[PDB]
RNA sequence: AUAUACCGCCAUCUUCAGCAAACCCUGAUGAAGGCUACAAAGUAAGCGCAAGUACCCACGUAAAGACGUUAGGUCAAGGUGUAGCCC
């Protein structure tokens, strides 16, 4: 079988000065 | 006893043994990793083996205006809830295991070909929703250093392209695949090339390039002859808006050369306007299907010449071997104008 | 290297508290003690009673508000009464924290044989102190 | 978005392609004074390279 | 419905005409002559691009050809007084320690950006990160010195061209001139000359400033009536 | 293949809408199986309703 | 049974001073690399050092001491994954 990739939920930056 | 008992979190962790000297430098098999489960997503407060009903956390606290009483479950009503439970649990694992259907590139396993969507909106009310990212090449580097010892890298290559003669590539470098791209795609954005094409569907003339060691020699073909060549260069055309065109690449097939010599030939070609204005002449175009009819697919914005090019009796340009070879049917091989699907 | 009560630093998207950001060589200078009571006082007596209680009460809350607790337990102790203040998540209704208010208040006064008081202090998110 | 390639073109040719193909919406300002009142030298990168053989500087002496 | 109106009459209008602002009267090559402009460096240190520039060399020192330097001179000038009309945000940049108060001063009095410190890598191809997102670069880069403190170009004049600025620049005899989109070729050492450009850019400036001031209040006021 | 996926595609001498799509445009030549993917009992049944 | 599945608590270099996300640039868009103060492409959140704090001060001693290294130590603190025993 082939590796099974898929796009990720991109992450939102949580820390903020 | 119950002050030996910790939490999930303390139990997770060490079971999954995500942390540990053998995830440092491939040390540890992936083929069978262990994966995490929450075991209170499913849970009620309230709801235990003995069924009991306790008003105002497990059922509502009044019924018909009264304040309900504390009530247990039958043992057919409680078996039932049992068996409800675990077929949510079952649907709940189902779901997560099946596979989304995915589209492959050039290989099943290979990421070159594949699609990585339009770049990241720009801060400034920017937006690349017209383009289309495609990877062409993903390679596993590694350094040696001085403390961790072999360390390993992801470089990737990528293309993004509207469609209508803007196109560009870059290269992203980063430890994660994810993060690699990312950057190539929000950067072959700011580096993107403007590619002229006659009548929008291929190039204006048949470029011979050389970009290192890689040699790459397109040909002008019309309408209906598709793409044949290299695939990655398939990627790149259909990125730039070029349906008809051959191309051969000879010498070194590096991916990274073959991209860089595409871009640079493709963006030092000559159009009719410009040799119309260069020799202040009428570009004439010659088709067997129209015969013998003239047409004039550009002329000089500046004063005409009244003088014509003196003939050439002979012309001293440099020919290719392949290309007299074939005509003059002595090119034999095998895998040449084989049938392939539609490009 | 020291591992205990320490949050390793992280690429900068693991939030912790106030509580959790400091290790134990700031716990009289940063920070205070979750528990109050005499039994370590010099001269003072039941220091093995009232540790073994602190232990029981803290996971009898975890397990009783699951998911609810925002922070670690503040347990008072004034003569025979004994005070559990917490910070709990706004999730669960109303409803649902008064039953175990009641519940656990007299199933733990039975337990101690002692007056027990919980004090709820709802909060919208876990506060964050920072990123590590 | 824009372009870095420093190198291929110029500032004026790869605006002047990129606001047509559609990537630039909004051209920039100095884009009308440029096409308007051009400079006699189009601002294209070109490598020096060294002379050799018998290839010699056009400059003469000032007699 | 009015905006094309202000648009064609105030931008487009000075686009119509070879000298709005009469930047031509601003100077001479008598004037040029006299500030030892088409003074240049020796022939050793040369460069290739500048040869077309240069009348000649007497006695191993380089003439620059004043007659070319009065037509380049010209469209940068007017160039330069487009740009503030539009109200363009023009800096100056100068690596000349000795010249670096006058220029910063010049700047101040013409309402406009200096720069003649050390470039940190990263003000234009960086900017966002290192003053804001919603920061906006400069319209227009006139290089007063194009070459650093050790005799090579300014990383700015490579990092203009990345973000498609347009750059003025006085290129001397060893000075390249490819990535200057107009470039002025004279005298860029000596004090004579380098006040003479200084208040011929601060002169076609301050006019154009100015004059934009009077279309506006006649549209202003015809508008009105 | 793309002919006997569909069950609602009948390759027939009338359905000129559908004979369009496996001959060129440009050149008037019917492509090869190949080309589209079909098989070679459609392709030979295409051509006959093309021809 | 396996510390060569781990958490947990540590040793060690540390009687160190560096680690590093995210950008940018160079090298023809190779692995790679990134300083010169009369300055030449680097900017940097955060962690650490530092500073604070404790003990009799500003001193000193404690404490602290990152990321990594040695599959370092410990399944016999306790817990625990896998495998095994259950008259
Ligand atoms: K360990
Ligand atoms: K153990
Ligand atoms: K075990
Ligand atoms: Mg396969
Ligand atoms: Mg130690
Ligand atoms: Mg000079
Ligand atoms: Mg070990
Ligand atoms: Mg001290
Ligand atoms: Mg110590
Ligand atoms: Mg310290
Ligand atoms: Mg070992």
């Amino acid at each position: 079988r082939h590796t099974a990739f898929v796009i990720p939920k991109k992450n939102v930056p949580t820390s903020k000065r | 006893s119950f002050f030996t008992k910790l939490t999930a979190d303390e139990l997770w962790k060490g079971a999954l043994a995500e942390t540990g000297a053998g995830a440092k430098k491939g040390r540890g098999k992936r083929t069978k990793k262990k994966k995490r489960k929450d075991l209170n997503r499913g849970q009620i407060i309230g709801e235990g083996r003995y069924g009991f009903l306790w008003p105002g956390l497990n059922v509502p606290l009044m019924k018909n205006g009264a304040v309900q009483t504390i009530a247990q479950r039958s043992k057919e009503e409680q078996e039932k809830v049992e068996a409800d439970m675990i077929q949510q649990r079952e649907e709940w694992d189902r779901k997560k295991k099946m596979k989304v259907k995915r589209e492959r590139g050039w290989s099943g396993n290979s990421w070159g070909g594949i699609s990585l969507g339009p770049p990241d909106p720009g801060p400034c009310g920017e937006t690349y929703e017209d383009f289309d990212t495609r990877i062409l090449e993903v390679r596993n580097v590694f350094t040696m250093t001085a403390k961790e010892g072999r360390k390993k890298s992801i470089r990737v290559l990528v293309a993004v392209g509207n469609g209508k003669g803007a196109a560009g590539f870059s290269i992203g470098k980063a430890t994660d695949r994810m993060d690699a791209f990312r950057k190539a795609k929000n950067r072959a954005v700011h580096h993107l090339h403007y590619i002229e094409r006659y009548e929008d569907h291929t190039i204006f003339h048949d470029i011979s390039l050389r970009f290192k060691r890689t040699h790459i020699k397109m040909k002008k073909q019309p309408k209906g002859y598709g793409l044949r060549c290299h695939r990655a260069i398939i990627t790149i055309c259909r990125l730039i808006g070029i349906k008809d065109m051959y191309a051969k690449v000879s010498g070194s097939i590096n991916m990274l050369s073959l991209t860089q010599g595409l871009f640079r030939g493709l963006s030092r070609q000559e159009t009719h306007q410009q040799l119309a204005d260069k020799k202040g002449l009428h570009v004439v175009e010659i088709r067997e299907e129209c015969g013998p009819l003239p047409i004039v697919v550009a002329s000089p914005r500046g004063p005409l010449r009244k003088d014509p090019e003196p003939e050439d009796e002979v012309p001293d340009v440099k020919l290719d071997w392949e290309d007299v070879k074939t005509a003059q049917g002595m090119k034999r091989s095998v895998w040449s104008n084989l049938k392939r699907a539609a490009t | 290297k020291n591992r205990a009560a320490r949050v390793r630093v992280s690429k900068g998207d693991k939030p912790v508290t106030y509580e959790e950001a400091h290790a134990p060589h700031y716990i009289a200078h940063r920070k205070g003690w979750l528990s109050l009571h005499t039994g370590n006082l010099d001269g003072e007596d039941h220091a093995a009673e009232r540790t073994v209680e602190d232990v029981f009460l803290r996971k009898f809350m975890w397990g009783t508000f699951p998911g609810c607790l925002a922070d670690q337990l503040v347990l008072k102790r004034r003569g025979n009464q004994l005070e559990i203040c917490a910070v709990v998540l706004r999730q669960l209704s109303p409803h649902k924290y008064y039953f175990l208010v009641g519940y656990s208040e007299t199933l733990l006064s039975y337990f101690y044989k002692c007056p027990v008081r919980l004090h709820l202090q709802t909060v919208p998110s876990k506060v964050v102190y920072k990123y590590l | 978005a824009g372009s870095r390639l420093e190198t291929v073109g110029s500032i004026f040719s790869r605006t002047r392609d990129l606001v047509r193909a559609g990537v630039l919406k909004e051209k920039p300002l100095w884009f009308d004074v440029y096409d308007a009142f051009p400079p006699l030298r189009e601002p294209v990168f070109q490598r020096p390279r060294v002379r050799y053989g018998k290839a010699k500087a056009p400059i003469q002496d000032i007699w | 419905e009015d905006s094309t109106d202000f648009n064609d009459k105030i931008l487009n209008e000075p686009l119509k005409h070879s000298d709005f602002f009469n930047v031509k009267e601003l100077f001479s090559v008598r004037s040029l002559f006299d500030a030892r402009v088409h003074l240049g460096h020796k022939a050793g240190c040369r460069h290739r691009f500048m040869e077309p520039y240069i009348f000649g060399s007497r006695l191993d020192h380089d003439i620059i050809d004043l007659e070319q330097t009065a037509t380049h001179l010209q469209l940068a000038l007017n160039f330069t007084a487009h740009m503030a009309y539009r109200k363009g945000i023009i800096l100056f940049i100068s690596r000349n320690r000795q010249f670096s108060y006058l220029i910063e001063n010049m700047a101040r009095d013409c309402g406009e950006y200096a720069h003649t410190r050390y470039f940190r890598g990263g003000m234009l191809t960086n900017a966002r990160l290192l003053f804001g997102p919603t920061v906006r670069l400069p319209d227009l880069i006139i290089f007063l010195h194009t070459l650093n403190n050790i005799f090579e170009p300014h990383v700015a004049v490579r990092d203009a061209a990345k973000m498609n600025i347009p750059t003025v620049g006085i290129v001397d005899t060893n000075c390249n001139p490819c990535l200057i989109t107009y470039p002025v070729p004279g005298n860029d050492d000596s004090p004579l000359a380098v006040h003479l450009y200084c208040r011929l850019f601060q002169t076609a400036i301050t006019r154009a400033k100015e004059k934009r001031q009077q279309v506006e209040a006649l549209y202003r006021l015809q508008g009105q009536k | 293949c793309p002919i006997c996926r569909d069950h609602k595609l009948h390759v027939d001498f009338r359905n000129v809408k559908l004979l369009e799509q496996f001959v060129c445009a440009h050149t008037g030549i019917i492509f090869y199986a190949p080309y589209t993917g079909v098989c070679v009992k459609q392709h030979k049944r295409l051509t006959q309703a093309i021809q």
